[PDB]
């Protein structure tokens, strides 16, 4: 059960430092070459640092290159990306990444065998904010839709589930939009039919990480 | 720079191959269904596939090139797949190259949404228009407030080819004020698709 | 008087290499390892971290010519320098690979037009710069195979320099040696460079596994960029002569119990001697020396298994 778990990621201020950990499980960390991979929102992929067996040798990407400080700490299993002077162009999802072969260093990215859940982070001086629920009632014929409203909150991501992880059938998840303003605005939606109206109890369960917010919004026409 | 096509495109069944020309060294294919969501393996060395990784995916590299190849395609195999290999410099990716899975026209069963109690009284209220299962992406919308085109206050939210039946989803919204919202009844919306022969307007009374 | 002390470690090795050349570079032990069994070849530039070889780099790859070629690498104060060059021609042609850490690399084609070296057999081996003359030069040099009449006008020995980290490979060493017996096979010619002396280790044999009898000769600089050498007779009675370096301006000899290596033997200023006993043999042992009173004495018992004998000495 080769896995990666990364943690960290959160809205930094614009000038200060961050520190992201990735603790690995299920392979022999210490004997494989550790690297990060970073994602701006909408951009591609891009090869943040890497860290050769044992910290021998430490390279790193461009954009990060005397900023970003990579070191691993071989008993704990963990790797960690210590990125100082933080741009908005910083701004992205990372993703901390496993070389296939042992005692193996070359510089390229095409031996990568495992990859790590990937947490976000926000370099901004904006502060938290929550996110405010509003039901959509339809007012169909057979199918009917119902869903929940995330408007006003910042920064990102959004967790929504349906009666806690139980409805995941026809439930479409749609990406944020960045406001005028600057707050984000997400939607979900789910397609049941016009016979379940009545019977069946429908909440959506907005989750917030950054402002600690659960709102639990009842949807009914 | 490794040089990527930007998409590709194949129907279920048929064989698909992407290329990757830019790069020195070997090359690993990774892929990516959404943007934030963790990447998967899918090739690391030039020919090596992970266990989990299913017999279909395979990789060849001749000269500077190197092309995933994707037997039989599936509905759970749509996703940006990136390259990635070493460029001059250092270790490089590639563009990225969206793959999409051909099927039969769908039309979008459009579904309008007004403003909940509280959205109204918070100052600010916005009109939800809701576009589910089409194809392909190709579609338009356009804002008619008591028979006027609104323009450059709506921005939309496209999500990406559904893993089950290949069909997109659209998300518009009408950014008005509480002073502005009051003053009009009727709300329309219109929807332009290549798989409608007339625009589908569904409107909606305040009261 | 005299200090001798010997501790041992092991390095695994996931590479099986055909032929190994270890090197210092800024005090540390790298390999170039040469994986050679689709046959992706490879020239791999390991490095010993804790124990185990870990891979760096692959110079063949960023390679335009095939087969294995010559590998010539040298070690500066700065720098490390490593050629591949192509042995079958008028010019020679190599690749010429620059590091400053011993991983980051930055190949260079190239080309030695009209070399003198022609008609000589080269090998690949690991050297360091030698200083003539308030110019440092590294040397590519080769010897003649066979020698059937004593002709003056053709040297024996002949040897390229580049007083320009490898570069160009203008200068001339002339070598002199006046002990080149006739109608045998002479392999495997290599400098030793130490206290910006030159001296050369070398076999004379029937064939290139047949018959191997190491031969070691020191060279005296006369004039100007022109060195004369003789034999140093290390022969102990019923022991094979396998390695020979220099610590505290004193020579450290290696010596075999027979043809096998079964066991090895140490000797330092021929006044001191120590026992390597592999629990497996000593075969292929080799010094790299790491400072004036520290050197390593290298085996491989078995494949993948690296002994790692560290010796240090001291006379007074
Ligand atoms: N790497």
């Amino acid at each position: 059960a080769v896995t990666l778990d990364e943690s960290g990621g959160g809205l930094q201020t614009p000038g200060g430092t961050l520190s992201l950990v990735c603790k690995g499980s299920g392979f022999t960390f210490s004997s494989y070459e550790m690297q990060w991979v970073r994602q701006a929102p909408g951009k591609g992929l891009e090869w943040v640092a890497d860290i050769c067996i044992g910290g021998s040798y430490t390279g790193y990407g461009p954009a990060v290159k005397g900023r970003a400080t990579i070191s691993r700490d071989d008993g704990q299993s963990t790797v960690r990306l210590q990125l100082n002077n933080l741009r908005a162009e910083d701004t992205g999802t990372y993703y901390c990444a496993k070389t296939a072969r042992s005692d193996y260093c070359i510089t390229g990215l095409d031996d990568i065998d495992a990859w790590g859940h990937g947490t976000e982070v926000i370099v901004s001086s904006a502060s938290t904010k929550g996110p405010s629920v509003f039901p959509l009632a339809p007012s169909s014929g057979g199918t009917a839709a119902l869903g929940c409203l995330v408007k006003d909150y910042f920064p990102e991501p959004v967790t929504v589930s349906w009666n806690s992880g139980a409805l995941t059938s026809g439930v479409h998840t749609f990406p944020a939009v960045l406001q005028s303003s600057g707050l984000y605005s997400l939607s979900s939606v789910v397609t049941v039919p016009s016979s379940s109206l009545g019977t069946q109890t429908y909440i959506c369960n907005v989750n917030h990480k950054p402002s600690n917010t659960k709102v639990d919004k009842k949807v009914e026409p | 720079a490794l040089t990527q096509p930007s998409s590709v495109s194949a129907n279920p069944g048929e064989t698909v191959k992407i290329t990757c020309s830019g790069g020195s060294s070997d090359y690993g294919w990774y892929q990516q269904k959404s943007p934030g969501s963790a990447p998967v393996t899918v090739i690391y060395e030039n020919n090596k596939r992970p266990s989990d990784i299913p017999s279909r995916f395979s990789g060849s590299k001749f000269g500077s090139t190197h092309t995933l190849t994707i037997t039989g395609v599936q509905a759970d195999d749509e996703a940006v797949y990136f390259c990635g290999s070493r460029d001059t410099n250092n270790g490089a990716f590639g563009a990225g190259t969206t793959l999409t899975v051909l099927r039969t026209v769908a039309a979008p069963s459009v579904f309008i949404f007004p403003p909940s109690d509280e959205q109204l009284k918070s100052g600010t209220a916005s009109v939800v228009c809701l576009l589910n299962n089409f194809y392909p992406r190709e579609a338009k919308v356009q804002w008619k407030v008591d028979n006027a085109l609104q323009s450059g206050n709506s921005q939309e939210s496209v999500t990406e080819q559904d893993s089950k039946d290949s069909t997109y989803s659209l998300s518009s919204t009408l950014t008005l004020s509480k002073a502005d919202y009051e003053k009009h009844k009727v709300y329309a919306c219109e929807v332009t698709h290549q798989g409608l022969s007339s625009p589908v307007t569904k409107s909606f009374n305040r009261g | 008087h005299v200090f001798i002390r010997t501790e041992l470690s092991f390095i695994k090795n996931n590479v099986p290499c055909i032929r190994d050349m270890f090197f210092i570079y800024k005090r540390e032990l790298y390999n170039i390892c040469l994986d050679d069994l689709e046959d992706e070849t490879h020239i791999y530039v390991q490095k010993k971290v804790k124990d185990s070889w870990i891979t760096l780099n692959d110079l063949f790859k960023e390679t335009d010519l095939t087969g294995r070629p010559h590998i010539f690498a040298y070690v500066d104060v700065e720098e490390i320098i490593i050629l591949l060059c192509e042995d079958e021609k008028k010019d020679m042609t190599c690749h010429r690979f620059y590091s400053n850490d011993g991983k980051e690399y930055n190949n260079a084609e190239i080309t030695i037009s009209d070399y003198i070296l022609k008609d000589k057999l080269l090998s690949s081996y690991v050297s360091l710069p030698l200083k003539i003359e308030n110019r440092e030069y590294f040397l590519i040099c080769g010897v003649s195979p066979y020698k059937f009449k004593d002709d003056n006008k053709k040297d024996d020995i002949l040897c390229m320099a580049s007083h320009d980290k490898g570069e160009t490979w203008g200068t001339k060493i002339v070598i002199k040696y006046d002990n080149y017996k006739l109608g045998v096979q002479y392999f495997f010619l290599r400098p030793y460079i130490s206290k910006n002396d030159l001296s050369f280790h070398f076999y004379v044999g029937d064939n290139i596994n047949n018959v191997k009898n190491v031969n070691f000769i020191e060279c005296t600089h006369e004039k100007d960029l022109e060195f004369v050498c003789s034999n140093r007779d290390f022969l102990k009675d019923n022991k094979v002569l396998q390695d020979v370096s220099t610590l505290n301006d004193e020579y450290i000899v290696s010596y075999g119990n027979d043809n096998n290596f079964a066991e090895c033997y140490i000797f330092f200023n021929n006044e001191n001697s120590i026992l390597i006993k592999p629990e497996a043999g000593c075969y292929g042992g080799t010094f790299v020396k790491i400072d004036e009173n520290r050197a390593l004495f290298i085996y491989s018992s078995s494949q993948g298994i690296y002994n790692i004998h560290t010796i240090y000495y001291a006379n007074y």
